């Protein structure tokens, strides 16, 4: 500012200016941010900051893009002076500063936050995680603006930060102006006063890019309304110590190739795919095919439907297995937890808070009362798993029954009132209260549950384990003696590209079904409204397994087949 | 920006209307001669009005909405000063009146944007200093507390009672002399404050807290603190929904408290109420005479009051037992405030 | 600057297998920017004797000119590699590890201080990654001046210190914010091997301070060996330079290893006055290693490693042969029942008395990563750490999450307890209820091998599983109610892996699963009554 420039920044800034005279594209866009702001002022705004592709600065300039990304003290600075320089050649209208910000891959710099050491403090650092809190927006103290009375006229002294500055000048403080020249008193005025505000966010390392580490992030007042808690966010910023990042860009959030796209082509349209799809899924489990079947058509997901200008309906689907504690119910919950998109796994008894959606907390810094987030809240479309669903309190059992008609949660509490709406399939393991059951007892009892729970819940899994010499002979050859990475790819992009709808050909069928079920009541199973949901949710599921544009008869037969044998 | 046309403007609005006795704001200053009323209320119609009076008579305009609505501390303090200036004759630091700002509507801003009901999450950190009308709820109130704005000391030695002015929370007693006989003087005695010539105010802090179906998926309520001064001071009782106008530093300036096509379209198709029952949740099947009954039961009905204290409720109170939570679901969200299901504080010593 | 010569030398001309060995690799880190070289002791001793002595005796002036050396050749490479395809550089920080000697902590005395120094021990903990500076750019507030420090091996009375005159009177200073740079260092405690620590006193620690290059390299409770300087700040501490972690030896495991009566061995070996019990002992040193770890294609792997229970009454070696299971096995350390006097299994927490912080202290539970656990008194167990240790011996993983740490420890410990709803905590979770050239084939059979088993011995497994389902269900449906499960023969296939395994073979046959279900039978007659 006050110093003379040396060769250093205007070689900068006309490189800077070279890189933008090459490419328009940054050009266009301030040119558009200028003619909204002019539209708005016309019918009287924008953050003024412009989005960098870093693909078009490798190529073009090697050593600029070293210098970036060893120096940006040295080198964002006359990039935004050449920006700001660029706002006002492009602007031929009378009469602030102007940012910039970053995007793409960066190779050895995007890292996990354990992982973030004392090694690259002047490099940026790209890091992705979870956020564990967003303090109070907080408006700072920049250019207040005096009026003296006697004399009547306005003064102004302005102040500066250490640390948005991404750089270096001379550094003090100066008191807040009492009194001006001479002996007389002049009053304030902040009517015209700026107050920047900033906010100050902490991140932890998300828990699957990581073999534990939280940071502070410090933010500008242009940003401040895009952070929440509970969201997976990807952060760019400068690791200053003064330790802290001075976050410029915040992204909220397995790679596909052309090779994988015609194997899954491939894979749909035979008609064998379905059962050893299910069979693959876990080889050290002996039998158990139709239970797999449902869990393959529970990790795929459902629709998500949201109707006109009413409520949501429910995409999500509930499994809750029980039998002897024998078998591999607790080892499948491992394989579930490692082989899907994203899970939680809970045990159902050691919560620190009220449950697994959130807890209270006091807090000295602020002397105040904060909200944390164990669990549920967290996963917002994938899926949840809870061993040893009878060791569950009440106060979870109220809460999740809201989660199952809700797909949802809501909370009341001591100053504050909410709902929640994450999607979380849950996936609950029971066992009997008796240790052990048997066909002649009653199935009602067994269960050491509540009627409305077992209407909650969708399908109710009953896995027996009575001796017969006949079928155990080879469970001890078969545990004596398709692949991981391709079904998560075959789920993934049935979840993000094809959505099925319904047929006449597969409405008649569980139209009889569900009429031919409301038999089950007189005999072994009460019948409800919801399961008339359930009922097409599975057939979708399997129309979609296959990945056609609509539904077929064999999708809700095959429903029909997974009921039998869940319910007889 | 200017100020000694902008003054001019301010001094020739307030004896040139005749839109809204006879001059209404000279009236108001003789109404305030008379000493009967202590606050002075300027609303942004009459400022529309002037300012359309002076456009098609083909005169300069020099718009005042546009300059009201940034930095209005200053101009709480340089337009008191051109109403100081003229003041009719009474016939029954000298600051007799308080004054006070109000925005326009909407009403009249569609008939030729500065006041939009704003949240706390729609703030930005950039509008300090922006007049803002903010709706929400109010849980905590604090009680009415005298805050000087002007310390008062007196001596006996000279005479001259001076006067200095504080803003911050704290301050410091001026226990040296700078009146204008001590300077040139070997002596420099005591000095006295005085509780009776210095002015104070009914100063309270109030939380106001975000809405219910206006905070976004997952987030949470949180509050922002409002600082009133003078007359207002009772106009914040607990437990309601209010719209707060004023200036953010918040120094609230007017408070209030709780188309025709659209009503009009939906009376004129024919049965009204069937089609008002039928219309609401429609995804699940039939029962429309216990969605008819939730129809009647969120309308809510007529409270009465006797009026000799006694209080009936006018409410009604729905059951729904039922065999194997969206008519709910639907009802609190078309609904506002529908919320799915006292201790003392130490640091300020109260019932919260 | 003969020495600037002579390391360069050094650094250019040496020669291993035709080919220079840091040239290469200096080029290497270069390219992906981990400014640092691994050099070793044995080569510069064996290219010059002019350097080493001198090295170890006065480290601290001629470690940084050998810094610098490298940054010179270093800004050479760099320019010449730059101008090829496709300014700043920090001071190259070196780490150098050797194993020439190894004292231990008790032969430490007042003699050679500041010298290099190398030994072995358990990290305990590596909590803080504090920082410091390596150049700073310091103004004054009163005559507008400014200039520049510069720091780069020195990282209480040291170097470090801010000037008190450039009038502008005492300590003027402010330190310019935004152009510096920071260098992250740790605070590290280390204690000796607890097999070989005498009785009678409990064992001492180290504190040590870890640089740049070397941070996060360490997990703390492995066996590590540090090589540094032997600083005094009296109190002594440790600067780090180095970190790390004979064929007659396997010559004569081989020829060990070729008795057909080695199992028989050393059981008569693990048992010098403990009469009887082969059972046990059998069990015991079966349960080292566990079983087969393999590593499906379908995600869902098998867990390999078992449990053992010792119960009886006091005496009998309860607490005698877990000193040696502790001072045999490669990763075990020996622990109690609810911790033990200032230290503990669980995972405890309490105050860094510096202003009252939270912070936490890492039992036998983290430390124990890749091998098994070792405890006595297992009815004294806290209702905190019963939860922990009930989800971590099925399971392996231990969870955490408390104020800002949020974490899931992979913990491969299998458990030798001894003891004296508990009930089926004791039935349930549990299976069961020279010495350094024995340890290197015990770590050389865990990494190696990854055995298998046949059919052929699995039909015996079989029958075995078929005739005690049909024998002990009339006990059973006559009301005992005491079990008989699928994890017992899992347990009794990791039992017949582990047999297996001792042998250096990963085929198993009838010769193991004989005295696999020999082992199984006490623990049912155990169980039974």
């Amino acid at each position: 500012t006050f110093f003379a420039p040396d060769a250093v920044f205007g070689d900068r800034v006309r490189r800077f200016q070279e890189f933008l005279d090459t490419f328009t594209s940054y050009r266009d866009s301030v040119r558009s941010i200028q003619v909204y702001n002019s539209n708005n002022a016309a019918n009287y705004i924008l953050p003024h900051r412009i989005i960098i592709s870093l693909d078009d600065l490798r190529e073009f300039d090697r050593s600029f893009w070293s210098g970036i990304l060893v120096e940006p003290a040295y080198f964002i600075p006359p990039a935004e002076k050449a920006l700001t320089d660029l706002a006002d050649s492009m602007d031929d209208v009378p009469h602030h500063p102007w940012k910039l910000s970053f995007k793409g891959s960066f190779g050895a710099h995007a890292l996990s936050p354990r992982t973030l050491t004392a090694q690259h403090l002047n490099k940026l650092v790209s890091v992705e995680g979870i956020v564990t809190k967003t303090s109070l927006v907080r408006p700072k103290l920049i250019r207040s603006v005096h009026y003296a009375a006697k004399t009547g006229r306005f003064h102004y002294r302005d102040y500066t930060d250490a640390t948005t500055t991404l750089t270096t000048r001379i550094p003090t403080p100066a008191i807040y102006p009492t009194e001006d020249t001479e002996g007389n008193k002049l009053t304030t005025e902040y009517g015209y006063s700026t107050f920047i505000d900033h906010q100050r966010i902490t991140v932890q390392e998300m828990p699957e890019m990581a073999p534990p580490r939280s940071i502070d992030v410090i933010l500008d007042d242009d940003l401040v309304d895009k952070t929440k808690p509970g969201d997976r966010v990807n952060v760019v910023g400068v690791f200053k110590s003064l330790t802290l990042i001075l976050g410029n860009t915040v992204y909220p959030l397995q790679m596909l190739t052309d090779f994988d796209i015609r194997n899954i082509n491939k894979l749909s349209k035979k008609k064998d795919i379905f059962d050893i799809l299910s069979q693959s899924l876990a080889p050290s489990i002996y039998g158990h095919d139709h239970i797999k079947k449902a869990i393959l058509l529970m990790l795929m997901g459902g629709v998500e439907k949201n109707l006109e200008n009413g409520s949501h309906l429910r995409g999500d689907i509930n499994i809750l297995m029980v039998g002897d504690p024998s078998t591999a119910k607790s080892q499948l919950l491992r394989f579930v937890l490692n082989t899907a998109s994203l899970a939680i796994a809970t045990t159902g008894r050691g919560s620190s808070g009220v449950g697994l959606t959130a807890a209270v907390t006091t807090d000295r810094e602020t002397g105040e009362r904060r909200l944390e987030a164990g669990a549920m809240v967290l996963a917002d479309r994938g899926v949840v798993c809870i061993d040893e669903f009878d060791k569950m309190t009440d106060v979870d059992r109220v809460a999740i029954h809201e989660v199952m008609e809700q797909q949802t949660v809501t909370i009341a509490k001591a100053g504050i009132h909410t709902t929640l709406n994450a999607r979380c399939s849950v996936i609950a393991a029971a066992n009997p209260v008796f240790g052990q059951y048997d066909v002649n007892r009653d199935p009602h009892q067994n269960i050491a549950l509540p009627d409305s729970l077992l209407s909650r819940f969708d399908l109710l899994f009953v896995v027996t384990d009575d001796i017969n010499e006949i079928r155990d002979r080879s469970i001890s050859e078969h545990v004596l003696r398709v692949t991981i990475p391709f079904l998560r790819k075959y789920v993934q992009y049935a979840k993000e590209r094809v959505i099925p709808q319904l047929t006449q050909e597969a409405i008649n069928v569980i139209v009889k079904n569900y009429t031919d079920l409301r038999d089950d009541n007189t005999k072994k199973s009460p019948i409800t409204a919801r399961t008339l949901e359930t009922l097409i949710r599975l057939a979708t599921a399997h129309a979609k397994v296959r990945l056609s544009k609509t539904v077929n008869k064999v999708d809700a037969k095959v429903a029909a087949n997974l009921l039998r044998f869940a319910l007889l | 920006v200017d100020y000694n046309n902008l003054f001019n403007e301010i001094t020739d609005f307030l004896v040139t209307f005749k839109q809204d006795k006879g001059p209404k704001y000279m009236a108001m200053l003789q109404k305030v001669a008379n000493r009967e009323l202590n606050s002075v209320i300027i609303d942004l119609d009459d400022i529309l009005q002037y300012q359309n009076e002076k456009f098609l008579q083909g005169t300069q305009a020099d718009d005042l909405v546009s300059a009201i609505q940034q930095n209005a501390n200053h101009f709480t303090e340089l337009f008191c000063r051109a109403i100081d200036n003229n003041m009719p004759l009474p016939t029954k630091l000298t600051r007799r009146y308080f004054l006070y700002f109000k925005p326009l509507s909407q009403n009249c801003a569609r008939r030729y944007i500065s006041s939009k009901p704003l949240s706390v999450r729609q703030i930005k950190g950039d509008f300090l200093g922006q007049l803002i009308t903010v709706r929400g709820i109010i849980t905590r109130v604090s009680d009415v507390k005298p805050a000087v704005e002007v310390i008062a000391y007196t001596c006996d030695q000279c005479g001259y009672e001076v006067f200095q002015e504080v803003n911050s929370r704290t301050f410091t007693p001026l226990s040296e002399c700078t009146s204008e006989e001590c300077s040139q003087n070997q002596t420099k005695g005591q000095l006295f404050m005085s509780t009776r010539a210095s002015k104070f105010s009914a100063f309270q802090e109030c939380k106001i807290q975000e809405l219910s179906q206006q905070v976004p998926v997952g987030h949470i309520p949180r509050s922002l603190n409002i600082h009133v001064n003078g007359t207002l001071v009772r106009s914040l009782s607990p437990g309601d929904i209010v719209d707060v106008t004023g200036i953010f530093l918040l120094e609230a300036q007017f408070v209030r408290q709780h188309v025709e096509e659209r009503v009009m379209e939906l009376i004129t198709s024919g049965d009204v109420y069937n089609r008002l029952a039928k219309s609401i949740a429609p995804e699940i099947y039939g029962n429309l005479d216990v969605k008819k009954a939730l129809l009647l039961l969120l309308v809510g009905g007529v409270d009465k009051r006797v009026g000799d204290g006694m209080k009936i409720r006018g409410d009604i109170n729905v059951c729904l037992m039922g065999d194997p939570s969206q008519l709910l679901k639907a009802i609190c969200k078309i609904s506002p405030r529908g919320v799915y299901t006292v201790m003392k504080d130490p640091v300020t010593d109260e019932m919260i | 600057t003969e020495i600037i010569k002579s390391f360069k030398n050094f650094i250019l001309e040496f020669r291993l297998d035709s080919q220079f060995i840091y040239r290469d690799q200096l080029r290497n880190n270069i390219l992906v920017k981990n400014y640092s070289l691994t050099v070793n002791m044995e080569h510069l001793i064996g290219y010059n004797e002019d350097i080493y002595k001198k090295l170890s005796d006065e480290p601290s002036d001629i470690i940084p000119l050998f810094e610098t050396a490298i940054t010179q050749v270093a800004k050479r490479i760099s320019i010449l590699s730059r101008a090829q395809s496709a300014n700043s550089l920090p001071t190259f920080q070196l780490i150098l590890n050797s194993n020439a000697n190894q004292i231990p902590l008790r032969d430490l005395d007042s003699e050679h201080v500041s010298k290099i120094v190398r030994l072995s021990g358990i990290i305990i903990s590596t909590s803080v990654l504090s920082s410091r500076a390596t150049y700073l750019s310091i103004m004054c507030r009163n005559c507008r001046h400014t200039t520049s420090i510069t720091i780069n091996n020195f990282n209480t009375g040291n170097t470090v210190s801010l000037p008190r005159s450039c009038n502008c009177g005492p300590d003027p200073y402010i330190i310019i914010h935004e152009s510096s740079k920071f260098i992250d260092q740790q605070f590290l405690k280390l204690q000796e091997i607890p097999e070989l620590v005498p009785v009678g006193e409990m064992p001492r620690n180290l504190t040590m301070t870890c640089d740049r290059y070397l941070t996060n390299k360490v997990i703390p409770g492995t066996r590590v060996t540090i090589v540094g300087i032997y600083s005094i700040y009296r109190t002594p501490y440790i600067k780090i330079l180095g970190i790390q972690s004979t064929e007659e030896e396997e010559e004569e495991f081989l020829q060990l290893s070729r008795n057909p009566k080695l199992y028989e061995i050393l059981t008569n070996s693990i048992a010098p006055s403990i009469f009887g019990n082969e059972d046990i002992k059998k069990a015991i040193v079966c349960l080292l290693m566990g079983g087969s770890k393999k590593i499906l294609p379908d995600g869902m792997r098998l867990r390999g490693d078992i449990n053992v229970l010792l119960l009886g009454d006091p005496g009998t070696a309860k607490s005698q042969l877990l000193k040696f299971v502790e001072k045999v096995s490669p990763i075990a350390v020996y622990t109690s029942g609810k911790g033990s006097s200032a230290a503990g299994l669980t995972a405890s927490v309490q105050r860094d008395p510096m202003t009252r912080e939270f912070y936490l202290e890492g039992g036998a539970m983290v430390l124990a990563d890749g091998g098994v656990v070792c405890i006595d008194e297992f009815d004294k167990m806290r209702d905190e750490d019963r939860v922990a240790i009930h989800e971590a011996m099925e399971q392996q993983t231990i969870s955490i999450a408390k104020a800002g740490i949020t974490t899931v420890l992979n913990s491969r410990t299998s458990v030798l307890a001894a003891a004296n709803d508990f009930q089926t905590t004791i039935l349930s979770r549990f299976d069961m209820i020279s010495i350094e050239k024995m340890k290197r084939y015990i770590t050389y059979c865990r990494l190696k091998c990854a055995p298998r088993l046949s059919p052929q011995a699995a039909e015996k497994l079989s029958s075995n599983f078929v005739t005690i389902r049909k024998q002990l269900l009339i006990n059973e449906l006559e009301s005992t109610e005491r079990p008989i499960t699928i994890r017992q023969l899992e347990a009794i296939i990791r039992i017949t892996e582990s047999l297996a395994k001792l042998e250096l073979s990963p085929i198993a046959q009838e010769r193991h699963v004989d005295e696999a279900i020999r082992l199984f039978q006490a623990s049912t007659m155990d169980a039974a009554s």
